[PDB]
This record gives structure tokens, C-alpha cells and sequence, in this order.
């Protein structure tokens, strides 16, 4: 019953700022919500959010100058503010919760998997992990999606996989390299070998027609979660 | 429910071998924080470090430091009554409102350096300058708390107690080197200044080991919203070689510090720490109205008693 409610679609002019809210309903405190955006027709990219117990917030280098992530703990609300907007900031902004927050001390390395996702907010401004762009197979076959990184991300961190059904927010499909969350059928298997990760979809079904993304935390500088370019899986 | 002349309310923290509870003085009606410690659960080392903290607190009376009011000790318990900070930690402020403008950040930073410079004047190093240790009063005025890792120092000599929170620790403490007291606080002020203007740490990571490699590298990002004067200031405090960091006096005379409007209150406060070296008759009259003898109020004030008489006067003054 825990869900992430987002603020409404906004139309912004250049140079203005946009504020998106994310209210947690159903439980209650301590979340570690992050903000990830998705350009129309483009992949998903991590902007910033709670990544460790040490600092108030963490931003990706690309967003540090224009992003301000805040949180009203009194109302279970997490906010996001992006200023100095341009047409290149027209995207579907999602808020997603890290799944292993309950285990965060200083020594445990997080999987950085996004447990819950918000419906997404349409923001329109008036005018890293190598993955194959596409994969196909006939119903019954097994398709394998490759995902290559470096020793700073996959080499030293767990890999997560997301399934994004056309028009929906991504959904956690595989976490901690091989683990299938409740509901994900045993047909999907994940694996990892040094700086590479793989996703196998055995017994391919019509319902598997979706974009698949791999994600792993990268230890470069203050750290950031890097997503793959995505692989659109079509069934023949 | 009621410890002495104080009525216990919400618990503002439960840590180590003590519990900090927010309570109200029954007679003065003042908002205080009582650290309750059971001296029969602490190991010998921890009890003595708590007694040494009290003595260090009795030396540090400053507008931007949490003021100790009363010390109530029984055969098994110790109660530490201190000034209550309404605005909570500066960490909880940055989480809720993000980074401050260089105008707000400069105002709060001047109040931190005013208290740090006063510490080092009495030869006392905090050694734990975190954004969670920087408390706020009703009007968002800085109040340095947690003199837990604090200790005395001799200018020119090196200390060896490796203590301090990792995101704010200097690289000397990570390496386990005999460090200079004040330079280890100047590095912490470098991290604090960056946290105030960016709303994020200069050095961060998924684990303590990732954070450790980060601090030892000395590389941090200078953002677009950070002015050249602010970049110069932070850059000259977050230096790997301690001998090449600005002194507490160089930080005050920095071009960024003189960038706002004229601040005579700051210059007067730091001048009082290079000089160091007034009984409110309206308060003494109110105490005599209740029945607190003037001779015992004066005796308890000059002998640093921190008793019922000493506390009722101070709480009534503030
Ligand atoms: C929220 N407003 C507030 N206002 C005042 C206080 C004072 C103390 C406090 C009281 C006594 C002694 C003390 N201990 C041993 C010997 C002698 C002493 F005086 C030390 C401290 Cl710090 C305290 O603990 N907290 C909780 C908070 O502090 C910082 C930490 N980062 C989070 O928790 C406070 N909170």
C-alpha cells in the first residue's frame, strides 16, 4: 500500500524554475528518495538524492548547479527544484526510493536499487553503462541483454535491472545482481562477471515487450547511480 | 517526571551512555536541555571524559556556544542542564531548505568562526565540528554544541587523539598522524563552509572507505553558484598540507568575509578573543522577591558553582 504521489504537470518558460513534490503514503519515516528524469524518447538519468548517512543530499555533477533537493520530514514530503530551465530540461521527472535504507550504517555498501517509483511529473520547457539499443526474439525463446561498465561501477558494485513497460515508470526487475523481487517470474535471471552484467529472459512472452535498463552505483568522485542506455525488447 | 527544579518533557536525543531530554525550569520557566547520565553504567574512561567536558564547558561562555547552566550530581546520577536550541541542527535546516545564499551562509559562518576563534583563544580545540553539532536558536543563530571530543592544546605542539566524524575529518586523522589542533578545526570549517553554500559534502561516498579515499584526494567540485571569493576561501582551508592552510585570523580578514555590508558586531566579537579579560539588579531583585539570598547568589556566581542560585540568575538573564 506504500505509494509515491507526485505533483502535477508543469509548463515552464526559459530561465524559470520548477518545483516537483513527492509525498509518501502508507509508511512511515526514513526513506532515501532520489530524483531521476527521462527525456522524451531518451533513457533514464539519475539527478540526485539521498545516497549515504554522511551528507544532507547528493547530486550528480551535471545537476549540482541547478538542482536543490529538500525534504519536509513533518509531512513525509520530498521536494526537487530545478532552476535556469531550457528546452533540454523537458522530461518526465520521477521520484524513486532506495530499497535497502533499513540497512544503512557507514560500512554496508548499498545496492542502490529503486524499490518504489512515482507515477512521474511531465515538465515541459517552452522553446554510461554500455547496453545494446535493441533485442528481439520469438515467443518461447531466450534473449540476453548485455551491460558493460568499469571497475568504478559494476566492477565494485551490485547491478540492478528495471523493466519499463511502454508509458509506465520503470519497475525494479532484478536487484543485488541476481535477486528477483516479489512478483517477478523465475523466467528473468540476472548475472554479473567482473565489469559486465547480463539479463536473460527465458520463455519470451508478449507481455515482455518493454525497455530494459541496467543500473549500478559508480564510485567516481562523490558517487552517482549510472543507468544504461536501455534495450527495447520486441517479441515476434 | 521532575528532576530537581526541572519538569521533564520530550527527549531530544538518546545516545552513547546518556539521554538528552528537553525540560523546563519550574521557577524561571526557561527552556533547557538536561543530559542525564548514569555514572553506574559507564566505564571509568568514559566517566572521566564526561567530567573533563564539564570543566571545558565552564571555560567556554560565548554567545555562539551552548551555555552550561547547572550541574546536579547524586551518588549514582549526573544531570547536565544546558541552553536549549529551538531551531535544531544546521544539518536538518539544509535538508529541509537546501543550500543557503552566500549572504545567509556568510552571516552564519561568521558566528561559527567567532566561537571557534574564542575556543582556540582559551587553547581549546573542538575536534568535532560537524553540521549536526551546529545548533540553531529561535532566530537561527549558530550555537556550537558537543565538546565531547574537545580537549586542551599547546600552540606549536602536536596532538594524537584520533577522533572526529569522518565526513568532516582532516586527512591527518584518516592517516593516523600527529596533527596540529587548530588546523584540524580549520579543515572542518572548510567542509562546513562548503556544506552551507552547496547543501552537499565536499567529499562523500557509499562507504567510509570510499569517503576516506575522497578526503585523502583533496579533490572537490567548485560549483557555478559559488563565487570566486568563496571558492578561494574554501580552497585555502581544504588544503592537504596543514602548514599551507589559512589561520583563524586569515579566515576573518579574507576578501569573502568583507564582501557583505559592514559588520561591526563580528569585528568586536573576534577582538574580544585577543583581549579576553555587571550584575543585573533587576534580576537580583526578582530573586530576592522569591527568597534567594543576595550573598549566596554572589558567592555561587564567583565560585563557578553551577547550582540552584547560579542557574536561576543566568536563566533569568537570558
Ligand atoms: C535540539 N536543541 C538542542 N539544544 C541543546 C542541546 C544540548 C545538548 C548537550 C547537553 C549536555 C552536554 C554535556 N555532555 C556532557 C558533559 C557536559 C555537557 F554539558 C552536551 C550536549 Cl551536546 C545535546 O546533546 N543536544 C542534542 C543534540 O546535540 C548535538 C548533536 N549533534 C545532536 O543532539 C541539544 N539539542
Amino acid at each position: 500500500e506504500v505509494q509515491l504521489v507526485q505533483s502535477g504537470a508543469g509548463v515552464k518558460k526559459p530561465g524559470s524554475s520548477v518545483k516537483v513534490s513527492c509525498k509518501s503514503s502508507g509508511g512511515s519515516g526514513s526513506s532515501a528518495v532520489s530524483w531521476i528524469r527521462q527525456a522524451p524518447g531518451q533513457g533514464v538519468e539519475w539527478m540526485g538524492g539521498i545516497t549515504s548517512i554522511f551528507g544532507p543530499a547528493n547530486y550528480a555533477q551535471k545537476f549540482q548547479d541547478r538542482l536543490k533537493i529538500t525534504a519536509d520530514k513533518a509531512t513525509n514530503t520530498v521536494y526537487m527544484e530545478l532552476s535556469g530551465l531550457t528546452f533540454e530540461d523537458t522530461a518526465v521527472y520521477y521520484c524513486a526510493r532506495v530499497g535497502d535504507y533499513n540497512f544503512w550504517n557507514g560500512h554496508y555498501r548499498s545496492g542502490y536499487y529503486f524499490d518504489l517509483w512515482g507515477r512521474g511529473t511531465l515538465v515541459t520547457v517552452s522553446s554510461v553503462l554500455t547496453q545494446p539499443p535493441s533485442a528481439s526474439g520469438t515467443p518461447g525463446q531466450r534473449v540476453t541483454i548485455s551491460c558493460s561498465g568499469s571497475s568504478s561501477n559494476i566492477g565494485s558494485n551490485t547491478v540492478n535491472w528495471y523493466q519499463q513497460l511502454p508509458g509506465t515508470a520503470p519497475k525494479l526487475l532484478i536487484y543485488s545482481n541476481t535477486q528477483r523481487p516479489s512478483g517477478v517470474p523465475d523466467r528473468f535471471s540476472g548475472s554479473k562477471s567482473a565489469t559486465s552484467a547480463s539479463l536473460a529472459i527465458s520463455g519470451l512472452q508478449s507481455e515482455d515487450e518493454a525497455d530494459y535498463y541496467c543500473a549500478a552505483w559508480d564510485d567516481s568522485l562523490n558517487g552517482h547511480v549510472v543507468f544504461g542506455g536501455g534495450t527495447k525488447v520486441t517479441v515476434l | 517526571a521532575r528532576i530537581g527544579y526541572y519538569e521533564i518533557d520530550r527527549t531530544i536525543g538518546k545516545g552513547n551512555f546518556a539521554v538528552v531530554k528537553r525540560a523546563t525550569h519550574l521557577v524561571t520557566k526557561a527552556k533547557v536541555a538536561i543530559k542525564i547520565i548514569d555514572k553506574t553504567q559507564l566505564d571509568e574512561e568514559n566517566l572521566k571524559k564526561i567530567f573533563r567536558e564539564v570543566q571545558i564547558m565552564k571555560m567556554l561562555s560565548h554567545p555562539h556556544i551552548i551555555r552550561l547552566y547547572q550541574v546536579m550530581e547524586t551518588e549514582r546520577m549526573i544531570y547536565l542542564v544546558t541552553e536549549y536550541a529551538s531551531g535544531g541542527e544546521i544539518f536538518d535546516h539544509l535538508v529541509a531548505h537546501g543550500r543557503m545564499a552566500e549572504k545567509e551562509a556568510r552571516r552564519k559562518f561568521k558566528q561559527i568562526v567567532t566561537a571557534v576563534y574564542f575556543c582556540h583563544s582559551r587553547n581549546i580545540v573542538h575536534r568535532d565540528l560537524k553540521a549536526e553539532n551546529l545548533l540553531l536558536d529561535a532566530n537561527l543563530n549558530i550555537k556550537i554544541a558537543d565538546f565531547g571530543f574537545s580537549n586542551l592544546f599547546t600552540p606549536g605542539q602536536l596532538l594524537k587523539t584520533w577522533c572526529g566524524s569522518p565526513p568532516y575529518a582532516a586527512p591527518e586523522l584518516f592517516e593516523g598522524k600527529e596533527y596540529d589542533g587548530p588546523k584540524v578545526d580549520i579543515w572542518s570549517l572548510g567542509v562546513v563552509l562548503y556544506v552551507l553554500v552547496c547543501g552537499a559534502l565536499p567529499f562523500d561516498g557509499s562507504t567510509l572507505q570510499n569517503l576516506r579515499a575522497r578526503v585523502l584526494s583533496g579533490k572537490f567540485r567548485i560549483p557555478f553558484f559559488m563565487s570566486t571569493e568563496c571558492e578561494h576561501l574554501i580552497r585555502h582551508m581544504l588544503v592537504l598540507d596543514p602548514n599551507k592552510r589559512l589561520s583563524m585570523e586569515q579566515i576573518c580578514k579574507h576578501k569573502w568575509m568583507k564582501l557583505g555590508d559592514a559588520d561591526p558586531n563580528f569585528d568586536r566579537l573576534i577582538a574580544e578573543s585577543q583581549q579576553l579579560k555587571p550584575l543585573n539588579e533587576d534580576v537580583l531583585l526578582a530573586m530576592e522577591d522569591m527568597g534567594l539570598d543576595k550573598e549566596q547568589t554572589l558567592q555561587s556566581l564567583r565560585s563557578d558553582a553551577y547550582d540552584h542560585y547560579s542557574a536561576i540568575y543566568s536563566l533569568l538573564c537570558d
